[PDB]
């Protein structure tokens, strides 16, 4: 292939700044019939180790379609069994990697009794919301969703630098995902294996933000249906905040 | 008085210059001056006061920016905005940094990440992130908002009140979105609270008032606003479902939860199933709370028949046909009980409960071994479970020796040492 011999005569952030992998690479991930398939993956950890930033930045947004597919296929037929390994290394570099310490993500609410560059009084604590995540060996049906849903807040913190595909696949995993095993599917026509994945409630919030961020950027159909689902499932489900969180989505549109 | 004259001119030389076939930015620059001017003048009389109002200088003051995001110069409009928002406000300023910051705090929350954003002195209190800055915005904006209120009179006129609330409204939606997302509940639970005033007959803030109540731990109050919320709109079967499942939880009342579950089945097949599963739990445990003898029974011929019941009504719940053949397991009757958890196994084979079950049956048919290993995988899917380790400890003292059960036993006893102080 292009991406193949581009890599066989392979073996600064110039390099590629290319626009022709992209859609390639996705291509490469539809079908399980790849001969290739795990050594492009540990190729991508590679490219990963690297720490120039653009390719970490436009190889980031693949993340979602390989959560999808390996992990809702093998995860149900075939197990390829090293994907998985890679997102426990990315998870160990990113969590412990930044100069030799675990992050304590933190920020401080503002008060009104303080003078402010925009206020006065005359007419304060710290809070935590992540971390430390100590690192991990295997994915364990008691672990797994708390890496899932820490590599979705990863993938969030830059969802300026993906394209408009990336966003329209996010939205149809987020749609799919949550109906996947419920009779709503053959409203929606959708085909596949018929089973229901455990999802979370800290998970049906990082998705609601970035469908939130999505709905700004012309998606309209098919974020507005995924918010469908979205609140359907939560109903179903008996859980408070996702709900709280569509709600307060819907009735704030023009 | 010449600087507003000298602003109208600048003004009505654009609007000219708009007819003429890059002069836009010329006309820009004229704009940004003209409300510098402006501004300076408003300073100058509020502070000469102590020792009026035109109709084109909010125009040229305001189109600047208009074209700045109508042309996608989204940097400099949001500088512009900010240089704007760094003005001392006066007494003629507050609607117009109202609109401004509202409409800051909007693109701020919904137009880029937080990769890309700097402090305000800087050029790419002092905020160090993008949702400190928004939730200072919108703190100001509702303390020094909430004066303007209507206060729901409704003598004669309504239209100003159907503004302020949707004012109101919208300012609290900002807030919920913002701090929802970090998982802090108890300062919204507050403002929700606070925020209470307003409302006299309006659906929406009761029911996220009791949506954030119910999921900041607070129960009694949210059951309360619960039933006004049954009251108010009696169409949702979910809301029910919500107190009859918080009223059988810690709290432990018990006839509300049988109350709620019959108004619910009282009312699509989704919903009157799960309302015969809560029946049938409510039933199922008052028969456990029974002190006599023929009420057990007749409490547990009732939950069997309201599972059955839900059992049939949906094929392809896997709690539910756990449920009953827990239920049933209850009553002594072992081969219909397995056969039923086996064919929940087979609908979901990942569960812990379903493999405890199958574990416990398969002791009380006396086959040691195999419950011994399948509690054994179950431990390898769970490595910090407690029960499990119980019931493999009573195995084990039971089968093979008392040093087994000497190891796990210290085993558990470091895993609860690691696990806390």
């Amino acid at each position: 292939g292009v991406v193949e011999e581009w890599l066989s005569e392979f073996k600064l952030p110039n390099y590629a700044t290319k626009s022709s992998l992209v859609s390639s690479l996705y291509k490469v991930i539809q079908e399980p019939q790849s001969e290739l398939l795990e050594p492009v993956c540990h190729q991508l950890f590679e490219f990963y180790r690297s720490g120039e930033e653009q390719l970490l930045q436009f190889t980031l947004q693949f993340l979602p379609e390989l959560i999808w597919c390996y992990l809702a296929v093998s995860a149900s037929v075939h197990s390829s069994g090293c994907i998985e390994a890679l997102l426990l290394g990315v998870y160990n570099l990113e969590i412990v990697d930044k100069q030799g310490h675990t992050k304590v993500l933190s920020f401080t609410i503002p008060s009104l009794s303080k003078p402010s560059v925009y206020h006065e009084p005359s007419s304060l604590s710290k809070v935590v919301y992540s971390g430390p995540h100590p690192q991990r060996e295997m994915l364990t049906a008691q672990n797994r969703f708390e890496v899932l849903t820490f590599l979705l807040l990863c993938y969030n913190a830059a969802l300026t630098y993906m394209p408009s595909v990336s966003l329209q696949s996010l939205c149809q995993i987020c749609s799919r995902i949550c109906v996947c095993g419920y009779p709503r599917q053959h409203v929606r026509k959708y085909k596949g294996i018929s089973s229901r994945i455990p999802v979370s409630s800290g998970f049906m919030v990082q998705m609601l933000t970035g469908i939130y961020f999505a709905f700004y950027n012309g998606e309209w159909d098919l974020a507005q249906k995924a918010l469908d689902d979205i609140i359907y499932r939560a109903q179903l489900e008996l859980y408070p905040e996702p709900l709280l969180v569509a709600n307060a989505i819907k009735a704030s549109l023009p | 008085y010449r600087l507003r004259v000298i602003a109208e001119a600048y003004a009505t030389k654009g609007l000219c210059l708009e007819k003429l076939p890059d002069r836009e930015q010329d006309v820009i620059t004229c704009y940004e001056k003209a409300g510098d001017i402006a501004l300076l003048y408003l300073q100058e009389i509020e502070r000469v006061i102590l020792s009026e109002l035109g109709f084109f200088l909010e125009t040229g003051l305001q189109r600047a920016h208009v074209l700045y995001f109508k042309n996608g110069n989204l940097t400099r409009g949001v500088g512009r905005f900010r240089e704007l928002l760094r003005a001392v406000e006066t007494r003629t300023t507050q609607n117009l940094r109202m609109t401004i910051a509202r409409q800051l705090a909007e693109i701020l929350l919904r137009g880029m990440c937080e990769q890309s954003y700097w402090n305000p002195l800087e050029d790419p209190f002092c905020p160090q992130e993008n949702t400190e800055e928004a939730l200072l915005l919108l703190l100001i904006s509702e303390s020094m908002a909430n004066r303007d209120a209507v206060l729901s009179r409704i003598p004669e006129h309504k239209s100003d009140r159907l503004i302020s609330l949707q004012s109101a409204s919208v300012v609290y939606d900002l807030l919920t979105i913002a701090l929802g997302r970090r998982g802090q509940y108890e300062m919204l639970s507050e403002c929700l609270e606070r925020a209470m005033k307003f409302a006299f007959e309006e659906f929406h803030l009761w029911y996220q008032f009791a949506l954030s109540l119910m999921a900041a731990g607070k129960s009694a109050r949210a059951v309360k606003v619960l039933k006004e919320c049954i009251r108010l709109k009696p169409d949702d079967a979910t809301i029910p479902l919500l107190a009859a499942k918080l009223c059988m939880g810690s709290l432990h009342w018990l006839e509300e939860a049988e109350k709620f579950a019959k108004t619910v089945v009282d009312v699509t097949s989704e919903f009157k199933a799960k309302g015969y599963l809560a029946l049938g739990l409510t039933y199922s445990l008052q028969a456990t709370d029974a002190s006599l003898r023929g009420m057990q029974e007749v409490l547990q011929r009732k939950a069997l028949l309201a599972f059955q019941r839900a059992h049939s009504l949906s094929p392809t719940d896997h709690q539910a046909a756990f449920y009953l053949a827990l239920q049933l397991a209850i009553s002594r009757q072992i081969p219909e009980a397995l056969g039923y958890v086996r064919q929940a196994l087979q609908l979901q084979g990942d569960d812990a409960n379903s493999l405890h079950l199958l574990a416990l049956l398969l002791s009380a048919q006396k086959h040691y071994h195999d419950a011994l290993n399948i509690i054994d995988m179950a431990l390898s899917e769970y490595p910090e479970n407690f029960i499990l380790l119980f019931s493999k400890v009573k195995l084990q003292s039971l089968c093979r020796g008392p040093d087994e059960a000497l190891l796990t036993c210290k085993h558990m006893l470091q895993i609860w040492k690691s696990c806390y102080n």
